[PDB]
RNA sequence: GUGAAAUUCUUGGACCGGCGCAAGACGGACCAGAGCGAAAGCAUUUGCCAAGAAUGUUUUCAUUAAUCAAGAACGAAAGUCGGAGGUUCGAAGACGAUCAGAUACCGUCGUAGUUCCGACCAUAAACGAUGCCGACCGGCGAUGCGGCGGCGUUAUUCCCAUGACCCGCCGGGCAGCUUCCGGGAAACCAAAGUCUUUGGGUUCCGGGGGGAGUAUGGUUGCAAAGCUGAAACUUAAAGGAAUUGACGG
């Protein structure tokens, strides 16, 4: 059944800490120990293993990360514009 | 020139200066606002483009 | 007035009073059918073999020189799809929107689509588990629906 | 002041306010050329360059504008 | 009561429609609501166009016309008399008064 | 007019109405005899034909699909079939 | 100099209307601006055979 | 247009040709010298996507570099599994043009 | 009163009310 | 800067003119009783990504449909939270004026906000103050899209295609003018007609004015608030459309 209705994964926390840090710190938590898809093998194991370190348990590849998610939303942005840059830089 | 039109500006930027002679080269051009302003009218469609080149 | 737009067109086809097969017409009912099975061997869907055979070939319809559907027709030989066309095609434009859909998350035109869309699958999902077309239990699953098209 | 400074033609540019705010020039542009013409001083070409905006801020005011 | 058909406006198949604000009190009036004058005026007064032409360099210098496109809300309008109130049958017609050439 | 004959239009206004609009449903469209200059077979071709119709013994195109019919490419001769 | 040259009647223009009459026709068509983004390095020798020889 | 054209060639493939899904049983068929077209993910490994391209350039069969990954051509040969090589024995819809 | 300014002072009065009830 | 002023900036060069740099907003004029979208809404170029109405169809399925409690998606502006950014404008606030007073209208400055991304909220005169689907019932000239048919002009080219115009027809739209179709209390409405000659299908919803969209209960929300929602008591009128008169800074 379903045990918890909001707090979710921050259960664990109790009634401490206040509602509004624990609903912050709740998808940060999530984002942070969610098994992403890896892209080099294609399988569902690309985990953090520190802060900013993802591992891939199947292909032990290793990448450089966000602390919490796999990637951040600047870096992706940060590439396309780095590929921009390079294919306009040459012709 | 001589007998062009009258609505069309250039900007004749000066570079060097040799004696009592200012000498420029080309910086640009510009329609008059009149021109320009005339030229819009109502019931049709403008085309506007620019390039770099 | 159309399903999920306030449209109301009326382009249509206008089915000639005429059923009789005209006279420059050669082609017997068995060399319809041929072409049918070759079309349908080249993977072509229902409308698309009467799309062809209408331009090219010259035959008006299909029912009117062979006395049967071509859906009735591959059923009968035994090739038509698993899948009814119009189900499939539905299936595959839901696909193709959620495909657009999760990288770009704030198109919420699409995700309006989307909705649309699956609400005109499970419609013709239970037209057709009524008829029995489909089995009873059948389930369009948005997970899993990428792999039955394309 | 140019006369006594040795010149002897002038070109001239109407300019209103401009910006996001009014494009009709003030009252004083009509009476400050005809008396540039009337005073000797000779005329060339003649141009508005008021500051025209492709588009502009938000001009002041609010939107019920300037009651009055 | 409803005073006009198209309640003022010329908004007829569209749900908004930008404002643009008054040139007079910079007001936010809707496009299609907006009072608009294109005022195609010589830059120079009918009084001043002799002494501008025995001053000009040029022999035969054509002046410069003034391109100003104005909008008003309805009450700088009326205000400054563009528009006037008419009668309810006299309201009814779209017609532009005459330019009066003669 | 109060007393238009429904039952017998003329052919005239029976071609300006639309297709489901006259009295009996009949369309717009044909089927063409289609001749390419250096064949000598023939192909019937629907006049409003959505797909490009080749010659099987050249490689040639013989109409190009539009929005209402499908445009023949020149030099191509044509007729009616049974009007 | 001949980019300059063939602008200051506005032939470009003037092509431009005539090679879009196949399309739909335009009438009042000019270059109506253009401006100086980059130049090089100033050579003098450039500046000098623009204005002289 | 190309990516829905091989997607729906590939559906096509299937239920009415032979094929082999996987990198082992698709060498097996290389150098059997039956494999008339290798369809590689872009996601497949460097070094086995050169040898791949190996294997095909000495059996002289074709290879198609897939615009998807791994996922993608699983989802689009039909299946619910990763296909990262797969090979064509015959097509039966021409795809592979005599 | 103007309907809004109505509507405005009986925003006030409900807020105030909810507080006094709170404070029980 | 204003009706006039004043706060304010100014021999420290203020304002003005010129040349550059930086930033963030904003996409004029073209722009229309024009288009698209379920609405909210949407206007610099170019590319990519899916989506769509209308039209054409002698293509296919063959009743799969219309409206819909519960539920679901979106939902202007303002407001809330987190992160960027903060040019202008500008709630609050400060000051200068006006004034009998002036906590305002006017002016100077200026915070939140206005900008972007992510997450809430779910309200607008969210209007056409006008449910959806279907059928019928006047005329006319236009407009936007698609298709069809025709003198001709034009673009290149040698001709037809194909564009740009001209004249019509068909289908779907935004509308407009006129009408003793008919309706209505009338204003007005070709729908607000086809209604005592009352019945095409269906959804939501009103029962004199206040109290009151209030109290309470329940529920959603971080909050602001949203949804559901009385009663006591009070009142003989409150309202709608039109006419005459009076009055109008
Ligand atoms: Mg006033
Ligand atoms: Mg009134
Ligand atoms: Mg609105
Ligand atoms: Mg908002
Ligand atoms: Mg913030
Ligand atoms: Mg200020
Ligand atoms: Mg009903
Ligand atoms: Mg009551
Ligand atoms: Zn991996
Ligand atoms: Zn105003």
């Amino acid at each position: 059944a379903k045990r918890t209705k909001k707090v979710g994964i921050v259960g664990k926390y109790g009634t401490r800490y206040g509602a509004s840090l624990r609903k912050m710190v709740k998808k940060i938590e999530i984002s942070q120990h969610a098994k992403y898809t890896c892209s080099f093998c294609g399988k569902t194991k690309m985990k953090r293993r520190a802060v900013g370190i993802w591992h891939c348990g199947s292909c032990m590849k290793t990448v450089a990360g966000g602390a919490w998610t796999y990637n951040t939303t600047s870096a992706v942005t940060v590439k396309s514009a780095i590929r921009r840059l390079k294919e306009l830089k040459d012709q | 020139q001589n007998d062009e039109v009258a609505f069309r500006k250039f900007k004749l930027i000066t570079e060097d200066v040799q004696g009592k002679n200012c000498l420029t080269n080309f910086h640009g051009m510009d329609l008059t606002r009149d021109k320009m302003c005339s030229m819009v009218k109502k019931w049709q469609t403008m085309i506007e483009a620019h390039v770099d080149v | 007035g159309r399903m999920h737009a306030p449209g109301k067109g009326l382009s249509q086809s206008a089915l000639p009073y005429r059923r009789s097969v005209p006279t420059w017409l050669k082609l017997t009912s068995d060399d319809v059918k041929e072409q049918i099975y070759k079309l349908a061997k080249k993977g072509l869907t229902p409308s698309q073999i009467g799309v062809i055979l209408r331009d090219s070939h010259g035959v008006a319809q299909v029912r009117f020189v062979t006395g049967n559907k071509i859906l009735r027709i591959l059923k009968s030989k035994g090739l038509a799809p698993d899948l009814p066309e119009d189900l499939y095609h539905l299936i595959k434009k839901a696909v193709a929107v959620r495909k657009h859909l999760e990288r770009n998350r704030k198109d919420k035109d699409a995700k309006f689509r989307l909705i649309l869309i699956e609400s005109r699958i499970h419609r013709l999902a239970r037209y057709y588990k009524t008829k029995r077309v489909l089995p009873p239990n059948w389930k369009y699953e948005s997970s899993t629906a990428s792999a039955l098209v394309a | 002041r140019c006369k006594e400074l040795g010149i002897t033609a002038l070109h001239i540019k109407l300019r209103a306010t401009g910006g996001n705010r009014t494009k009709t020039p003030g009252p004083g542009a009509q009476s400050a050329l005809r008396a540039l013409a009337r005073s000797g001083m000779k005329i060339g070409r003649i141009e508005d360059v008021t500051p025209i905006p492709s588009d502009s801020t938000r001009r002041k005011g609010g939107r019920r504008g300037r009651r009055l | 009561t409803k005073k006009r058909r198209n309640n003022g406006r010329a908004k007829k198949g569209r749900g908004h429609v930008q404002p643009i604000r008054c040139t007079n009190c910079a007001r936010c009036v809707p496009k299609d609501k907006a009072i608009k004058k294109f005022v195609i005026r010589n830059i120079v007064e009918a009084a001043a166009v002799r002494d501008i032409s025995e001053a000009s360099v040029f022999d035969a210098y054509v002046l410069p016309k003034l391109y100003v496109k104005l909008h008003y809300c309805v009450s700088c309008a009326i205000h400054s008399k563009v528009v006037r109130n008419r009668s309810r049958e006299a309201r009814k017609d779209r017609t532009p008064p005459p330019r009066f050439r003669p | 007019p109060l007393a238009k004959d429904l039952l017998h239009p003329s052919p005239e206004e029976e071609k300006r109405k639309h297709k489901k609009k006259r009295l009996v449903q009949s369309p717009n469209s044909y089927f063409m005899d289609v001749k390419c200059p250096g064949c000598y077979k023939i192909t019937t071709v629907f006049s409003h034909a959505q797909t490009v119709v080749l010659c099987v013994g050249c490689s040639t195109v013989l109409c190009q699909p539009t929005g209402g019919k499908a445009r023949l490419t020149e030099g191509c001769s044509f007729r009616r079939k049974q009007h | 100099k001949e980019v300059v040259n063939k602008l200051i009647p506005d032939s470009i223009g003037k092509d431009i209307e005539k090679a879009c009459q196949s399309i739909y026709p335009l009438h009042d068509v000019f270059v109506r601006k253009v401006k100086m983004l980059k130049k090089p390095k100033f050579e003098l020798g450039k500046l000098m055979e623009l204005h002289g020889e | 247009k190309s990516l829905e054209s091989i997607n729906s060639r590939l559906q096509l493939v299937m239920k009415s040709g032979k094929y082999v899904l996987g990198y082992k049983q698709t060498l097996k068929m290389i150098r059997q010298g039956k494999a008339k077209l290798v369809i590689l993910a872009n996601n497949c490994p460097a070094l086995r996507k050169s040898e791949i391209e190996y294997y095909a350039m000495l059996a002289k069969t074709g290879v198609h570099h897939y615009s998807g990954n791994n996922i993608e051509l699983g989802t689009a040969c039909g299946k619910y599994y990763r296909v990262c090589t797969l090979a064509i024995i015959d097509p039966g819809d021409s795809d592979i043009i005599r | 009163m103007r309907a809004k300014w109505r509507k405005k002072r009986m925003r006030r009065l409900k807020r105030k009310r909810r507080k006094m009830r709170q404070r029980s």
